RNA sequence: AACGUGUCGCGAUGGAUGACUUGGCUUCCUAUUUCGUUGAAGAACGCAGCAAAGUGCGAUAAGUGGUAUCAAUUGCAGAUUACCGAAUCUUUGAACGCAAACGGCGCAUGGGAGAAAUCCCCGUGCAUGCCAUAUUUCUCAGUGUCG
RNA sequence: UGGUUGGCGUAGCAAAGAUCUAACGGAACGUUGGAUACUGGAGCGGGGAAGGAUUUCGUGCCAACGGCACUCGUACACGAGUUGUUCGGAUACUGAGCACAACGUUACACCGUUUUUAGGAAAAGGGGCAACAGAGAACCUGGGAUUAUAUUCCAAAAAGAAAUUGCAUG
RNA sequence: CAGACCUGAGUGUGGCAGGACUACCCGCCGAACUUAAGCAUAUUACUAAGCGGAGGAAAAGAAAACAACCGUGAUUCUCUCAGUCAGCGGCGAGCGAAGAGGGAUCCAACUCGUUGCCGAAUCGGUUCUUAUAGGAACUUGAGUUGUGGCAAUGGUGCAGGAAUGGUGAAAUUCAAAGCAAACCCGUUGCUACAUCAUGUGAGUAUUGAGCCAAAGAAGGUGUUAGCCCAUUGAGCCAUGAACCUAAGAGAGUAGCACUGCUUGGGAGUGCAGUGUCAAGCUGGCAGGUAUGUGUCUGCCAAAGUUAAAUACAGAGUAGGAAGACCGAUAGCGAACAAGUAGCGUGAGCGAAAGUUUGAAAAGCACUUUGGAAAGAGAGUGACAUAGACCUGAAGUCGUGACAAUAAUGGAAGUACCUCCAUUUCG
């Protein structure tokens, strides 16, 4: 994920929780050079990221 | 090197989404004027000294 | 948009969210319209919210005892000199000679024939 | 008054300023019908070219284009080169309105006019 | 070796950007602005280069909040209740 | 002969000239006309479905709301313009909680998420100086004066 | 001030030894194989600071630029790319130093001392800053893990193995 | 000693200050270049820069003023006084005012302290009345180490207005090149070019006839437009607040000495420093040559506010009116994404650029060669030697044809050529 710059990692925890219903084992941003930040973001094994990236629309 | 105040990346990073030819649809406009981005910035020319 | 402000509070909050959840989704379609017509939906409910909430401060601190208290965002901002100005309160004041010499000699009208 | 000063007032009027200055004659008909003399131009009045090339060629506004100070008409286009035929601009107060399409608000306009 | 070859010599930064006017011209070493004399409070201004201060002075950036105050002044702070 | 020279006809290079001029300059006027700790001007970074710049705006981000106005905007696509009251107004900046080539770090207050509390986000307060006040009259200090 | 000119297709493009071959590519220099040399570990090697700031990588491109040429490029266009409890930095050292405060001086603070004729404790000597080479500093390897990042990525047999901080738990 | 006061802290609370702008304006600071045909005083100049501050103006202002009159009467400004038979000045270069007078402005004046008579009557806070009233009650809170008075409004209501805006008029898209040589005759008469092939943009032009006009006032529209469009008048229309209906009378003060700056100010114009330092029982200050003295005249300093007339000499905000101005190397640096690109460590410097194709993009589809760029056709348009571009100069170059054989140049002929002129059928 794209995420807010200033958003910091336990944040993004925490609002892939909410958004997206789903654990985030752990998640290592980086800020883009563009700027941006980029989120990698885990996911626990109870949660498949496939699953859920699809039925996001992806 | 790697140091770089966020400041200073942000900045470059401004510079660098800067740093793009003009939308082909622009030039269609009514009453448009510009072509070439006139502030094209090449890193081996003009120097963003930060 | 009227219909947007009988909502109350809450249900203002709730019908916010649905569209900031629905606005995310045209981003992840946006990476791969409407996008533009649900942003401004979305600053509508903050407009219509933020509004109860200016409007239900100063219901707080209305009445003369508490606006002094009044936050200060709330307090009618004119211009920083408008404000350490002279009112008319404290500006047409004059003493209490010069009251009576103008009550005894008033700008008594007149013509010249 | 002065030239620089009329002349940019409409090279830079509003798009609230061209719809009025960007009016059209009525037709005789409507100018007896309406005492009106002319009337801004719409979409969908239907209108003859009355100078120009396309003098004397009845057809419907298209559609009028403020930023181009132009009013395409539904019969005053011509081929491109590719053969698509596209709408040819022409200038409202070179047209003449045949048959402007009413409503309650254009009524009104009629009515204080 | 006064020319070319000393300019290979130069390595530094006397100046990075300005917190306030994002000038380059922040002296790194006496942490000030040569431009805004920044920090200090008052912003460097001078009457014998009115170029510059034609250059940086009101109405050369957004004037953000004064457009909005000026727009008020001008209708009597017309104000709804 | 050739080259070179020269006249003329065309043509290229060049960008004068002429016409144009939403620009400048100068003069004059008007007024309910003069920023900011209620965060100014400046600077930064951002915001458009395609948008780099410019403009507009500020996470409500080429705008929200009110008003008038109307049928457009218009490159394509897709379903406005003008003004002004309500708001929104990110990081900064006098900048002020402490710093600062740090998108750092506090203390206090309330909230949030959350979680086996710790962590994490958020709001508000917290600079100095000075004036006033302690309105139910704060707590004090002086081998100052007395009692 | 702009443009143009003769000189002039001239002066040159001669420093660091070097390319050759076939095949392919291509509209016509690259790619691979072979050959041949060179650098010669104080390297036309592999990593960093400063500096640069997208040059990175892939695809395409080669109009312009790469003083010859290019099919190639650090060029152009498009899309990608930089992952950390432990690396470095800050959080959290002090140093040459600096300077807010106060105080003082100055017509004036944009000066000076750096503690203040000074009541600096809020639950004996005010506050801060100043080192990415000093002090400090809990993590290692393997990977079949990338076009491009890895002491950063890997997934339940975590490839794995640790150490470490906070709170809490038996 | 409990406290009390005085002095001083600490927090809480409510506020303000700091920044920006700074054209003008107020205070300080303070050059030199220049001029003097050198140069130091002088001048530049009480200027620039520097520092500090305001406001919409500021500052000034209500007599310690002028005069010397038949007297005037705050200030500012202005014309004049006056470039002065003032004055300053190496009496040189130079500098240089004021009274009066005309005028602008002006129903322009006031307030403290003090004195006298009172003596908390005051203020702040609290509550209260639809009100942080100029009201009321209440308060030790401040204040008698002196507030204040005397003499020398707030709350609510309606409307109108004004002012801005909002609205709003006439009349052709009529008809289809000339001659008649002042007007009237006259609403009347009369009059191709570059066999084949194309070629004339738009009618605001011409003409003829009307027409409107309290509007001819300029802009737009494909040509030059009163009548194609837009503009404005009247008339209406709406609006958030706002706007209009006896005593006293100023002390490190004034003066004076010295110094220094300053001024036309001259034995001192103002000032500053330091020393000194009054008077008010023949008072004090001014009365433009010092001193002592005597008359007379005007004044009454050392506290305060104060509109207008005035500045805006590199400001802003919101508008407006203009021009014998510039016309893209001009006018602002900037007619353009201009204080932009770019440049410099920096302070700072700082461009060039007219997208003026066309009426409209109709911006050259398609065929053809080329790897392409491009080319040849074709097409659009009135024109594409209008092709992303109005015009399209010079100079330079290419090409064709032609005359020909240091340069240029002058004179005069002649040879050849002349898309030239005139003349002749002389
Ligand atoms: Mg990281
Ligand atoms: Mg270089
Ligand atoms: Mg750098
Ligand atoms: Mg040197
Ligand atoms: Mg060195
Ligand atoms: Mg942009
Ligand atoms: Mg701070
Ligand atoms: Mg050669
Ligand atoms: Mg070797
Ligand atoms: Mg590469
Ligand atoms: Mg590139
Ligand atoms: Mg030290
Ligand atoms: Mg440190
Ligand atoms: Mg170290
Ligand atoms: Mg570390
Ligand atoms: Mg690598
Ligand atoms: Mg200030
Ligand atoms: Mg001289
Ligand atoms: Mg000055
Ligand atoms: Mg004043
Ligand atoms: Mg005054
Ligand atoms: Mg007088
Ligand atoms: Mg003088
Ligand atoms: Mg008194
Ligand atoms: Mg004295
Ligand atoms: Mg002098
Ligand atoms: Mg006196
Ligand atoms: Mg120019
Ligand atoms: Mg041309
Ligand atoms: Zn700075």
């Amino acid at each position: 994920f794209i995420v807010d710059s200033n958003a910091n990692k336990t944040e993004i925890k925490k609002a892939m929780r909410k958004l997206y219903q789903v654990k985030a084992v752990k998640v290592n941003t980086l800020i883009r050079p563009d700027g941006l930040k980029k989120a990698y973001i885990r996911l626990s094994a109870s949660y498949d990221a496939l699953e859920t990236a699809n039925k996001m629309g992806l | 090197g790697r140091f770089k105040p966020l400041a200073i990346k942000k900045k470059y990073a401004k510079k660098l989404k800067q740093n793009r030819p003009v939308p082909y649809w622009i030039r269609l406009r009514t009453g448009n004027r510009i072509k070439w981005n006139e502030k094209r910035r090449h890193w081996r020319r003009t120097k963003l000294h930060y | 948009i009227r219909d947007l402000r009988d909502k109350s509070k809450d249900e203002l909050l709730k019908q916010l969210m649905e569209f900031k959840k629905e606005l995310s989704q045209l981003r992840v379609a946006q990476q791969l319209g409407r996008i533009r017509l649900i942003r401004k939906s979305i600053a509508r409910i903050l407009t219509v919210l933020n509004r109860n909430q200016r409007e239900s401060l100063r219901k707080v601190y209305a009445g003369r005892r508490l606006r002094l208290a009044m936050p200060k965002a709330l307090r009618p901002k004119l211009t920083r000199r408008r404000r350490l100005a002279l009112k008319d309160n404290e500006k047409n004041r004059k003493t209490r000679r010069q009251l009576r010499m103008a009550r005894k000699f008033p700008r008594r009208v007149y013509a010249v024939k | 008054g002065s030239r620089r000063k009329a002349r940019r007032a409409h090279f830079q009027a509003p798009s609230h300023v061209r719809r009025i200055l960007m009016s059209a004659p009525l037709s005789k008909e409507l100018r007896a019908k309406y005492n009106v003399r002319a009337m801004p131009v719409r979409k969908d009045d239907e209108v003859r070219v009355k100078r120009g090339a396309y003098k004397g060629r009845e057809g419907k506004v298209t559609a009028c284009y403020r930023l181009r100070w132009v009013i395409h008409i539904d019969k005053v286009n011509r081929e491109k080169a590719n053969g698509t035929t596209v709408p040819v601009g022409v200038h409202p107060s070179n047209v003449e309105i045949t048959k402007l399409k009413l409503n309650h608000n254009r009524k009104a306009i009629l009515e204080r006019k | 070796t006064k020319g070319t070859t000393s300019m290979g010599q130069r390595h530094g930064r006397t100046h990075i950007l300005c917190r306030r006017c994002g000038r380059n011209a922040y002296h790194v070493q006496w942490e000030r602005c040569a431009a805004c004399a920044y920090p200090r409070a008052s912003r460097r201004r001078y009457n014998w280069s009115v170029k510059a201060i034609k250059r940086r002075r009101t109405g050369t950036g957004r004037m953000r909040y004064l457009k909005e105050v000026n727009r008020r002044i001008k209708n009597h702070f017309k104000t709804s209740l």
